[PDB]
């Protein structure tokens, strides 16, 4: 017959497939996916640049946790269909350039439509509102205003909850501080706790950006399991 | 001003193409098969549940055999499972973890899948030693690979999120034909029965009917309202059926060259991802983003059965080619067999 | 405590010690003293005798022996006139309070049985709920149950009525399966805490650990107590409290209570923590009070925090407001903590709820 | 001129469409119930078949 | 078919009035949100505003807040954009844009180079 | 205390004092 030495070396096949499935199995939940989404004029380059060890992959580990980001770049700018295949990472990293004012509302709207989509309203975002070098260049020189391309701006203050670093005028905290809360603005408006938005203030020359990730990552664990317990 | 009047001269030509599909509208199938006994309820049970993808399970294809299938997941895994006796035949690492689409040959020597790395990435099964080999990498697309369909182990079509399908010769790797016209993404396939021509619907509410020798766009059909995901031709070969993020799916006649039947329910508003056709063509299976697989009459419009089992979005859905079943896949990470 | 049969032993060896000792009354036994010889025409005051625990060792009883040297007769019966008042100088209509307790938990024990026992299916029954946190859910729901298994047994067994096997397994039984639900509230508390409390915790290993000890380490000190009780001091059906062989098995005990307050207050305080720290402190409106409330309520139940209020209490007497609130405290909440238990971690539980959901539509559409 | 090959390709596009030999649904429709109930004792999904050929039980 | 014929527009001076009509075929406009997108001589298209189904989640653009309104009528099919008191900074083609996918509350790539669901565009052109 | 021990213990002692009273008040009535 040999009907069952062929069903025999298939179980055999099977049970050696299924014990790689296995290691592959604890690889693939150690490691962190992030999406690295951002502009042109953002400057992601330059995060990546600060990360050590078709779509560009990136390898980084902090505290001997790996971490694997993805810039999509060589796809077209219609990104409605390419986007639903990160709906399992553990966050969006958007990287905004902070100090381009009339672009801001591009990068509004994009913060806008992935915190809303079906797919992605269970991703956390970790803001990363770079270039702010830039950006207190240009408010001390008082040429371009912020109220030009946003009204709201003409009546706003720094929040109480604010941590200016020394040195830095208090016209460059509120112009800071109104961008970020305009992105704040977003998130606090819908989510409805599956997901939370982490914004931090980055220049080019800034190096503690991977343990931003790491720390933002681990809170973003951490609140996953304790709405699971219902706690939060 | 020849750009201006080549417009309107443009606007003038589908003027007499919208007189032409009227002119031949004289009846509905909604009319003719009004006297048609119906299916009635399709009962289906999950006979197999094949387990071992560790992420969404984002494509599928059966051979030709009816036996194997292949599974594709964002884990960077490609599997060939044993329907009968749900064993894992083969495990293939991908290079690059995001695969949307997968293939099996039908000879069945290889396989195809890629995704967002741009490139259609032919394995051979039939190796030297055993093992599973890179046979080529087809680069030149220029948009992520959304459906890579075979004709023999030396053509293969491949789709793209860059507006263009194209024909690729896979002993020398370079696109022989290639098919544009298209405004959108294009996000499926689906190979004639004689496999001489093959339609591709795109994220423009609009699905073409190529010819592969020829290498131009003979109909464009539209009647959709937004992004057409799936697309199979009817078993005969004269007809097609398309899902959209629209919650509907069309029936299109390719000689009558106008949509012959719609398939929606007011209590849907969820998008097709996926759509099949059984054997004789009387059932179509589709899948939705509301985690469910109606079953529709074909030729009365009336949905005859539903496939619920899929914690998550039904990504892939095949029939297979002697009929006997139909695979689910989802993003909950588990193929399911049904019959 | 001296038993019946301790005392009819020791009243037999006084008997003894009597018959080895035997105008003037001469000496008798009468079943409970040695009477000694008794001077004619005189009173005959004997001390209330050491052996006799209940009697008052200070008194004295009386007999009184006649001018003729017999011992005086009540008139009217052949009996000898004694008066033992001063050794009996209160037995009557003690204690019924523990009958009282014994309906406040066996009604709180039956509830948190029988809405554990739906619990343990519904977590069983659904296969999509097999998480790793409804794993060590279903090994603590087992602990409960058969906590409120053990004591019913328990009470059928001693209270109610060589032979001393039968009892004292119930007795060691009651102990191990009354500890093994005080470690799997604390695995629960220690698994929550490692989910939190350090950095991407491997959510699904450990999990062999953590079995051996909600089920494994009770069942060492209980050995140990059983060892230490077998060899010495092997009175009785061991439901009588020795010199300290009770510390044995109840350190460990109260070892888990407090460690668990400990783990309490760390889960609280980053509640507490992530409740402010929430889209860059902007999501918060600074009335989580609401929140931080709730979710801390919700806690108590999952972790031992009512054992905190009475733990390092001494063994008080039975009356007395201190012993009398902390039985009428312990017993109704230790009663319906599977009742709650079971409640908030299965019946309304979103994910339990959202399978139920779905499940009915499959169970009648198809 | 950058339009001129875009719009002198798409014009004659819809004239090679337009030169096509269309049929009535009429025709079509009957075309494909015939298929379809030619077809009718072939389709294990439409017509159960019993446990004794089915591959999957 | 997705038809999206636009309306108005022209030689307007300074600080003068237009009201812009886009015509909607071929799909049911009451299930989808309707955004406007204008593209200025020597820039890449900018969003100006949008509206959600019912007609009661509309937002604008900084530069035109407070200063034009958008309306639409689900009765006739059509989407309006009232603009008054126009600037220099306004001269750009105006098309009218269709969200993607019905029933959603996120619109993804609108102001894309080559969208599907966008009108053809009236040229509004603001000077003396 | 472990409260349902210490219960435990109680219940015990006072039933068996009990005992050991009902014995004691008849033998002691009889010895009268």
């Amino acid at each position: 017959e040999d009907q069952r030495n062929e069903e025999k070396a298939q179980r055999e096949a099977n049970k050696k497939i299924e014990k790689q499935l296995q290691k592959d199995k604890q690889v693939y939940r150690a490691t962190h996916r992030l999406l690295l989404l951002g502009a042109d004029n953002s400057g992601k380059s330059t995060i990546v640049k600060q990360m050590r060890i078709g779509i560009f992959e990136t390898k980084f580990q902090v505290d001997k946790v790996n971490f694997h980001m993805f810039d999509v770049g060589g796809q077209r700018d219609e990104r409605r269909k390419w986007i639903q295949c990160f709906n399992d990472v553990t966050a969006i990293i958007f990287v905004v350039d902070s100090s381009d004012y009339n672009r801001l509302q591009e990068a509004l709207n994009l913060f806008k439509s992935i915190w809303n989509n079906r797919w992605l309203r269970t991703i956390s975002v970790i803001l990363f509102l770079n270039k702010q070098d830039l950006l207190a260049e240009k408010v001390l020189a008082g040429k371009s205003k912020i109220e030009d391309y946003f009204p709201e701006f003409a009546r706003y203050t720094t929040p109480e909850d604010a941590t200016p670093e020394p040195g830095e005028d208090p016209r460059v905290t509120r112009a800071k501080y109104f961008i970020r809360d305009e992105f704040l603005r977003i998130s606090t408006a819908s989510g409805d706790g599956r997901h939370y938005c982490y914004p931090h203030f980055t220049c080019a020359v800034d190096t503690e950006n991977a343990r931003r990730i790491f720390n933002d990552c681990r809170d973003i664990i951490q609140r996953m399991h304790l709405r699971q317990y219902e706690l939060l | 001003s020849e750009l201006d009047q080549l417009r309107q001269e443009a606007e003038q030509l589908k003027n007499q193409i919208r007189d032409a599909r009227k002119a031949c509208a004289d009846a509905t199938l909604s009319q003719i098969t009004n006297n048609i006994d119906p299916v009635g309820r399709i009962q289906m049970r999950t006979r197999r549940t094949l387990r071992g993808h560790l992420a969404k399970i984002y494509a599928m294809h059966w051979g030709t055999d009816s036996r194997l299938l292949v599974s594709a997941s964002q884990d960077g895994k490609l599997i060939i499972w044993d329907s009968y006796t749900t064993n894992k035949v083969h495990a293939i690492p991908l290079r690059s973890s995001w695969v949307m689409t997968c293939a099996y040959a039908p000879s069945g020597n290889y396989v195809a899948c890629g995704g967002l790395d741009n490139i259609c990435s032919i394995y051979n099964l039939k190796t030297r030693e055993g093992n599973v080999r890179v046979s080529r990498e087809l680069a030149g697309h220029t948009g992520y690979l959304s459906c890579c369909r075979f004709l023999d182990d030396n053509q293969i079509v491949t789709s793209s999120g860059d507006t263009t399908c194209a024909l690729w010769d896979i002993e020398t790797g370079q696109q022989t034909t290639t098919f544009t016209g298209h405004t959108g993404d294009v996000m499926s396939l689906s190979l004639a029965p004689d496999t001489r021509l093959f339609v591709s619907g795109a994220c423009d509410a609009s699905a073409k009917l190529w010819d592969v020798r020829e290498g131009m766009c003979r109909q464009t059909f539209t009647g959709h309202e937004s992004d057409i995901n799936a697309i199979c031709f009817f078993p005969n070969g004269n007809a097609f059926a398309t899902g959209s993020d629209d919650a509907t799916c069309r029936l299109f006649d390719l000689r009558a060259d106008q949509e012959l039947m719609t398939y929606s329910h007011d209590n849907i508003i969820c998008g097709i991802t996926s759509v099949s056709f059984s054997k004789s063509g009387r059932l179509l299976l589709a899948g939705y983003d509301d985690f469910n697989c109606n079953v529709w009459d074909a030729l009365k419009a009336d949905r005859a059965g539903v496939l619920a089992g899929h914690d998550n979005r039904v990504s892939c859905l095949g029939v297979t080619d002697d009929g006997m079943a139909v695979a689910t896949g989802s993003w909950d990470s588990f193929l399911k067999i049904w019959n | 405590v001296m038993t019946k049969e301790e005392q009819i032993f020791l009243l037999h060896r006084a008997q003894a010690q009597c018959e080895k000792r035997l105008r003037p009354c001469l000496p008798e036994w009468d079943h409970i003293l040695c009477w000694p010889l008794g001077a004619p025409g005189e009173v005959v005051a004997v001390p209330c005798p050491d052996y006799i625990y209940d009697f008052n060792h200070k008194g004295h009883a009386y007999r009184r022996c006649d001018r003729n040297g017999s011992w005086e007769l009540v008139p009217g019966h052949n009996r000898t006139w004694a008066n033992y008042s001063e050794c009996v100088k209160n037995e009557t209509r003690e204690r019924e309070v523990f009958d009282r307790l014994g309906m406040i938990y066996t009604v709180g024990y039956s509830v948190s049985l029988a809405s554990l026992t739906v619990a343990v299916l519904i977590l069983a029954y659904f296969r999509r709920l097999h998480c790793t946190r409804n794993y060590i859910h279903m090994h603590l729901f087992l602990s409960f149950m058969l906590r409120a298994v053990s004591i019913f047994v328990k009470d059928a067994v001693l209270y109610s009525g060589a032979g001393y096997a039968g009892c004292r397994v119930a007795v060691t039984f009651f102990l191990y399966f009354l500890a093994t639900n005080y470690y799997w509230i604390l695995v629960e508390g220690l698994y929550l805490h490692s989910l939190i409390f350090m950095a991407f915790f491997s959510e699904k290993k450990y999990l062999w650990g953590f079995t051996v000890f909600g089920w494994g380490l009770p069942a060492v000190f209980v050995a140990v107590w059983v060892s230490v009780r077998a060899t010495l001091a092997n009175t009785g059906c061991w439901d009588l409290s020795s010199g300290n062989k009770k510390w044995i098995i109840q350190v460990p005990i109260l070892a888990s209570i407090v460690l668990n307050f400990i783990l309490f207050i760390n889960i609280v305080r980053v509640l507490a923590t992530k409740l402010r720290e929430t889209n860059a402190g902007r999501c918060d409106t600074r009335q989580q009070y609401r929140k931080l409330l709730k979710s801390t309520l919700v806690l108590m139940p999952l972790f031992g925090v009512h054992y905190i209020v009475f733990m390092a209490t001494p063994y008080t007497e039975v009356s007395g407001t201190l012993w009398q609130v902390q039985m009428h405290y312990e017993m109704l909440f230790n009663s319906f903590q599977g009742f709650f238990v079971a409640i908030i971690y299965c019946f309304c539980n979103g994910e339990v709820q959202a399978e139920i959901k779905k499940s009915w539509s499959r169970w009648t559409l198809a | 001129t950058a339009s001129i090959a875009q719009a002198r390709k798409l014009v004659e596009q819809l004239k090679m469409e337009a030169n096509i030999d269309r049929i009535k649904v009429s025709k079509a429709a009957a075309d494909l119930m015939a298929y379809c109930e030619a077809h009718a004792k072939e389709d294990p999904l439409l017509t159960p078949v019993p446990a004794s050929e089915n591959p999957f039980r | 078919q997705v038809q999206l014929q636009e309306s108005g527009g022209g030689l307007v001076q300074p600080g003068g009035s237009l009201r812009l009509s886009c015509a909607a075929s071929g799909f049911t406009f009451s299930n989808y949100k309707m955004n406007w997108v204008r593209q200025a001589p020597g820039k890449g298209l900018e969003w100006v505003s949008d509206i959600s189904q019912s007609g009661a989640s509309i937002s604008y653009t900084g530069s035109v807040k407070g200063r034009f309104t958008i309306s639409r009528d689900n009765a006739k099919n059509t989407l309006y954009l009232q603009m008054n008191s126009l600037k220099p900074e306004d001269t750009a083609v105006y098309y009218c844009a269709r969200c993607p996918a019905p029933f959603t509350r996120d619109c993804f790539d609108v102001t894309s180079t080559t969208y599907a669901y966008r009108g053809q565009g009236t040229q509004v052109t603001v000077s003396s | 205390a472990v409260s349902e021990h210490q219960l435990l213990h109680d219940k015990g002692k006072s039933i068996q004092d009990l005992r050991r009273r009902f014995f004691l008040h008849h033998l002691i009535a009889e010895i009268h």
